RNA sequence: CUGCGCGCGCGCUACACUGACAGAGCCAGCGAGUACUCCCUUGGCCGAGAGGCCCGGGUAAUCUUGUUAAACUCUGUCGUGCUGGGGAUAGAGCAUUGCAAUUAUUGCUCUUCAACGAGGAAU
């Protein structure tokens, strides 16, 4: 996926899932940058499927 | 005074096109289904 | 003169409110409410930071205008607005003025003197109330009349309040004030 | 000195200044009429009266202010003239199109006084300037008929003057003697 | 004085506008009625005599009839089509409504019974061809609605007797009357005396509460002039 | 005594294309009665045919009240 | 209560004297 | 800054002038303390000599 | 060389500095003049150190005013409380002591918040 | 005495200035005046009617009292809350078409000049002159 | 029925009065001797000027 | 609509005259902002608007930004009428983000103009 808006730790992340049904069954999942970067997925968004 | 008559349960809602009662009956239940999903694929995640 | 406008240089000499008004001669009718209409320590306008709400009686301090207007910003939508409420204390006293050719701090304090209960009822008994308590609900009948006057109708708040500032200082019963005085008197009366 | 004066035609009246000469406010609350707007010797406030039969009592400023003081709905017929006492302040008169002539005060719900006597519509009325002249009012109506009333006595007509045409203009002399009723070709 | 033009058009009568306490007029307050939600229909003595004769509970006390009765009555008497009459009913729920002039009621019981249930559980009718709302319930208490200047009376039988044309000439110019009529079969004079200033009964008999009103409103009619 | 009443005869009721009610308050707040007619549509209608928006409605001539009724079927004919 | 107490009391020896 | 005597006294204090505040600086208000360039206010004659040159 | 006083005026977060030097008679704020600089119901509380002292002591003074922050209340709160503070401290400063104190006693007799600034702190009923 | 516009009140120097604008009958207006709004933030058109003049005043004293200033300022300037109905309230720019235009048809009348030197528009002389004239004739009125 | 003003010479601190009524004992302006204990709602101190329209009973609790 | 176990909770907006609208006055404070880059953006045109476009200052008490913010203040318009209070729902159009906008991301324009007349008992 690729990052859409950035702030100081959360980021919002486009290309990466479809639906919030895919987004709720990889809740809490590793996330990770290319640079090195670990995360974790936190919490479906609403307004952008 | 010119009268008017009471239009008329509290568990059932009140329209007179079965099409557009029909279509929110519709989007209340695809909205309960899809919490009631969610809830259950969370607490499995977790 | 260092820098002050045409009105203000003309009434250079004493203290008056809104620039306009004396408080001269103006005289409290009733004996028992001399020590709570404060009307001593004159003000220019009403809106004064003033600790009055610190301990007790010390709103007994406060010029009675600063009361008028406190508690004519009195609903959900005029909370925090004390311009606007002062402008209608300025609108309304311009009208009082117009319209019976009378000093309206005058017309005001006989207002409240002739708008206090002086006896109330207790779930049920009847018992005195104490001058603080008549001035109190006073002021709050006199501007819950006026927007009650003036709700849903063409007037605006001024107008309504300076026309029931007129009715009470007249004592006539066409004001909200007086007519809720009134039937708090008689019911204490039928109490007693 | 004052730079006002007002000219009703039609649904609203229009104050005017004197020196400027342009329309200074513009006040249109009627509904239907306005048929003399009069504003007080002391020059702050404007009385009205309409085709409805009611009579608004409104203050202006020197711009544009228009708040309703009083409103009187008593005549339920239309309200001519409406005019001021030129001595106090608060007694206005009132030649409605019925058969009345009348004085309010305007603290007061209620007319102080009442005067029937004509027969036709009175339109045309003033008080009566001087000294000795308190309270003394002239109206004239369309019955061809000048009334003048003491307002000591609320019975009749003190005096009255009978025309030969539908009196249309009626103004005393600064005197307080002598009167001009204008009627009709003359 | 002049002779007040006669009238050539037939007036419109308007009712009394609800920031109006510059008339004066009658109000009747239905006090304690028994409109309790059963289910979904109103508890009363038609179908619900078997359950309440074993639930053990007074019987005698759910009647929506005098209820329905009495604002028949009510609605019916020229004192309302003049536009002089407001009319509140208070339940022993504690619910207050404020009853408009301007409604026609269903006339049966059973349009009746439909009509309090959604008015119960919606907290309003509006009219079908008017947006203004016709039935509303409203806040206790009932001084906050009642007027100023008002004599706050209650029908009741251990009075002494006045008349009622005497007593409504003893009302002033500017004052109101608001009447606050038991409308329970059985039950005693304490249900108001939080707001009554004086009881009064107006005949030796005892009366009902339909007829109660009746013989209040037309003896008002009759000092009232309609 | 004869002054011409000729204009005193304006506070009633005035018939138009649609609607058969239509009073005296104002040449801008009349032309808002009539059905489908809008309140920023009506000071457009008042420019074109020289009528001044002080006047009420009842004080136009026989010629000048028919003006807006062409100019309210045909938009399009005067240039909007 | 203390007040009304003695004061009832008060009357009470009043009545006996 | 949060450890800061509100009472200290250096001497350069008589031949700096202070960070201000926003109201007393103005719209060119940053908290650094201004420093000088080397440029001086200069005297008549040495003036009429660098014009003469000039 | 120079008669110069600069004097503070706070409220709760409008801050007022006055400059008085010996002038004409003039009083400006923020480079326009004090009739200018307010909401139009609160140049009465502008005008009331003016008219408590008189404007013969004013006669000598001119005073400028700069404010910044807070609010159109709390500004102009600033601005009479920087002005009743500089013709105090100008008339402590060039003039005698007794002007100062009677000066004082007239404002302290008006209102104490044109000369010491009460900050709302936060004690309510421990 | 002397005279700036500085020494004078602001709404009766932008209504006299409105009232010379108007009276003076040289100006441009645009066309679409009348039909247009003034912003994106407003609901209904101005109630003056012909009121051109009232921005081109309050902008050329605007201009007077500063260095320079550009379109962009104006907008942001002249824009207040819109009400996005039920969700909440937030400054939105005005139009800058009324701005631009106005500044062009006072640049053409010589009361304000471009000012490519720093940015924006700044006042002319002549606006200085003319300005400073009219604030005089405010204060004589009083 | 006349109106009888009075002045508050000491509120009474444990009479044990419902709420917010206050017993408080009074001494007339007329004759400044009688002195009648009478209940007070709302906030009184001592040596302020009440308004009483009944003087004949003295109040209870 | 989150959460808890057509039902529920936090909310936003209103029911107007201490108001809506239209001019006009005009005032903060805590922030943030672009390197191996496209961040915060002034001003100049164009555009009814949203926006477009040409340049421009800023890695920043230095430029945006005095963040000319909103209630608010004034001079007008409207007049108690679901009214110009309210602005849901809906049609048609123009734009911006983005590889993508249908199930309408958001923005603007016209039009459509619902419920809601102070919330009941309780808590």
């Amino acid at each position: 996926g690729t990052p859409w808006k950035i702030f100081k730790n959360t980021a919002f992340i486009k290309d990466m899932f479809n639906s919030s049904l895919e987004i709720a069954k990889f809740e809490g999942a590793a996330i990770r940058t290319v640079s090195g970067i670990r995360g974790q997925i936190k919490r479906a968004l609403s307004k952008p499927e | 005074i010119k009268t008017y008559i009471p239009k008329f349960d509290p568990d059932k809602h009140y329209d007179p096109n079965r099409e557009r009662a029909e279509l929110a009956k519709l989007k209340a239940e695809h909205k309960r289904e899809r919490k009631g999903a969610l809830r259950e694929l969370r607490k499995d995640a977790q | 003169y260092d820098v002050l406008p045409k009105e203000v240089l003309a009434e250079v000499g004493s203290v008056k409110l809104f620039n306009r008004w004396s408080y001269d001669d103006i005289e409290i009718r009733d004996i028992s409410l001399t020590d709570y209409i404060q009307i001593r320590a004159p003000v220019y306008i009403p809106h004064s930071a003033g600790r009055y709400a610190v301990k007790r009686f010390r709103k007994a301090n406060c010029p009675i205008i600063e009361r008028l207007t406190n508690s004519l910003m009195m609903h959900g939508r005029n909370n925090g607005k004390k311009l606007m409420a002062v402008r209608i204390v300025a609108h309304a006293f311009e009208i009082i003025h117009l319209m019976t050719d009378q000093n309206p701090i005058q017309v005001a304090v006989d207002a409240i003197v002739n708008c206090g209960p002086r006896e109330d009822s207790t779930r049920r008994q009847a018992v005195d109330v104490s001058p603080l308590r008549r001035v109190n609900q006073a002021i709050a009948l006199l501007t819950t009349g006026a927007r009650e006057a003036a709700f849903r109708n063409v007037k605006t708040i001024a107008e309504c309040l300076a026309e029931e500032l007129i009715n009470a200082a007249k004592g006539s019963s066409n004001s909200y004030a007086i007519k809720k005085k009134d039937e708090l008197e008689r019911v204490a009366k039928s109490n007693r | 000195t004052n730079d006002l004066f007002a000219v009703t035609a039609g649904p609203r009246v229009e104050i005017f200044s004197i020196r400027k000469r342009e329309p200074l406010k513009t006040i249109g609350r009627f509904d239907s009429e306005a048929h003399c707007g009069e504003i007080r010797p002391d020059g702050r406030v404007l009385v009205a009266g309409e085709d409805t039969g009611r009579m608004q009592v409104f203050d202006v400023g020197q711009g544009t202010r228009a708040v309703i003081l009083k409103t009187w709905h008593i005549h339920k017929q239309p309200v001519w003239v409406t005019k001021w006492s030129p001595t106090e302040l608060t007694t206005l008169m009132s030649c409605s199109d019925d058969k009345t002539v009348r004085l309010w005060d305007l603290p007061s719900n209620d007319p102080t006084r009442l005067f029937t006597g004509h027969t036709d519509y009175v339109r045309c009325g003033a008080f009566m300037p001087g000294s000795a002249n308190s309270n003394l009012l002239v109206s004239g109506s369309y019955d061809e008929t000048v009334r003048v009333w003491d307002a000591r006595a609320p019975g009749g007509a003190v005096m009255t003057f009978k025309h030969a045409d539908p009196i249309e203009d009626v103004l005393p002399l600064p005197s307080g003697t002598t009167l001009l009723a204008a009627s009709g070709n003359a | 004085p002049p002779p007040a033009l006669p009238q050539l058009v037939a007036e419109q009568h308007v009712p009394i506008p609800p920031n109006d306490k510059d008339t004066k007029r009658l109000i009747v307050v239905l006090s304690n009625a028994s409109l309790e939600t059963y289910k979904y229909t109103l508890l009363n003595s038609d179908e619900h005599i078997g359950i309440m004769r074993k639930m053990n509970r007074d019987i005698s006390d759910a009647r929506p009839d005098i209820t329905h009765q009495c604002l028949l009555t009510l609605l019916d008497s020229p004192i309302n089509k003049a536009g002089k009459l407001q009319i509140y009913i208070q339940t022993a729920k504690g619910v207050l409504i404020e009853v408009s002039p301007t409604v026609r009621i269903p006339r049966t019981f059973k349009r009746f019974a439909g009509l309090m249930v959604q008015l119960l559980h919606r907290l309003s009718i509006k009219g079908t061809n008017t947006n203004e709302k016709l039935l509303k319930v409203i806040q206790n208490p009932i001084t906050d609605h009642l007027p100023p200047n008002c004599r706050k009376v209650t029908l009741s039988f251990d009075a002494p007797l006045v008349r009622v044309r005497d007593y409504v000439d003893t009302l002033g110019p500017n004052e109101s009357i608001c009447v606050f009529v038991g409308a329970m079969a059985k039950g005693p004079d304490n249900f108001a005396d939080a707001y009554v200033d004086e009881k009064i009964s107006i005949s030796n008999y005892s009366l009902s509460a339909s007829v109660a009103c009746s013989k209040f409103c037309h003896a008002c009619e009759d000092a009232w002039d309609i | 005594s004869l002054v011409s009443g000729e204009k005193t005869n304006f506070n009633h009721i005035l018939r138009l294309l649609n609607t058969n009610v239509d009073g005296k308050q104002k040449v801008v707040y009349a032309l808002t009665q009539i059905k489908g007619v809008g309140r920023r549509y009506s000071n457009l209608v008042c420019k074109k045919a020289d009528v001044d928006l002080k006047k009420r409605a009842g004080e136009l001539t026989s010629e000048e009240l028919e003006r807006l009724v062409t100019i309210i079927q045909n938009p399009l004919a005067y240039k909007i | 209560m203390a007040g009304e107490r003695i004061a009832e009391a008060l009357e009470l020896g009043m009545t006996d004297l | 800054a949060a450890e800061r005597n509100e009472d200290e006294f250096y001497f350069g204090m008589m031949s700096r002038k202070g960070p201000g505040s926003a109201l007393t600086r103005g719209k060119g208000f940053t908290g650094t303390v201004d420093g000088d360039r080397g440029n001086k206010a200069l005297s008549v004659e040495t003036v009429r000599l660098l014009k003469t040159q000039d | 060389s120079v008669q110069a006083v600069q004097v503070f005026g706070k409220k709760k977060n409008a801050t007022a500095v006055a400059r008085c030097v010996q002038g004409k008679g003039l009083i400006k704020v923020n480079g326009k003049p004090l009739k200018l600089f307010a909401p139009e119901i609160l140049r009465a509380k502008l005008y009331e150190p003016i008219l408590i002292l008189g404007t013969d002591k004013f006669a000598d003074v001119d005073i400028r005013i700069r404010v910044a922050g807070g609010g159109h209340t709390s500004q102009v709160y600033a601005v009479r409380q920087a002005i009743a503070k500089s013709i105090v401290a100008y008339y402590a400063k060039y003039v005698d002591e007794h002007s100062k104190n009677l000066l004082k006693q007239e404002l302290i007799q008006f209102d104490r918040s044109l000369l010491v600034a009460d900050p709302r702190r936060c004690e309510p009923k421990k | 005495g002397g005279v700036t516009v500085r020494d004078v009140d602001a709404h009766k120097f932008v209504a006299a200035y409105a009232a010379f604008l108007k009276r003076q009958g040289k100006l441009p207006v645009p066309g679409w005046v009348d039909t247009v709004k003034t912003g994106n933030a407003k609901e209904l058109p101005p109630q003056d009617i012909d009121w051109w003049y009232i921005r081109a005043a309050s902008v050329a004293r605007h201009v007077y009292l500063r260095k320079t200033v550009g379109v962009g300022r104006l907008r942001k300037v002249h824009g207040s809350a819109k009400n996005r109905g039920t969700r909440p309230s937030h400054h939105v720019d005005a139009s800058g078409s009324v701005d631009r235009k106005i500044m062009q048809a006072l640049e053409k009348i010589q009361v304000l000049e471009k000012d490519e030197e720093r940015g924006g528009r700044r006042i002319t002389q002549q606006g200085q002159r003319d300005l400073d004239r009219i604030a005089q004739t405010v204060a004589e009125a009083d | 029925a006349p109106v009888k003003f009075v002045k508050v010479t000491r509120v009474l601190g444990r009479t044990g009065s419902r709420g917010g009524v206050t017993q408080v004992r009074v001494e007339f302006m007329d004759d400044t001797t009688r002195s009648i204990i009478r209940n007070v709602k709302g906030p009184v101190r001592e040596n302020d000027i009440l308004v009483l329209l009944e003087s004949e009973r003295e109040a209870r609790r």
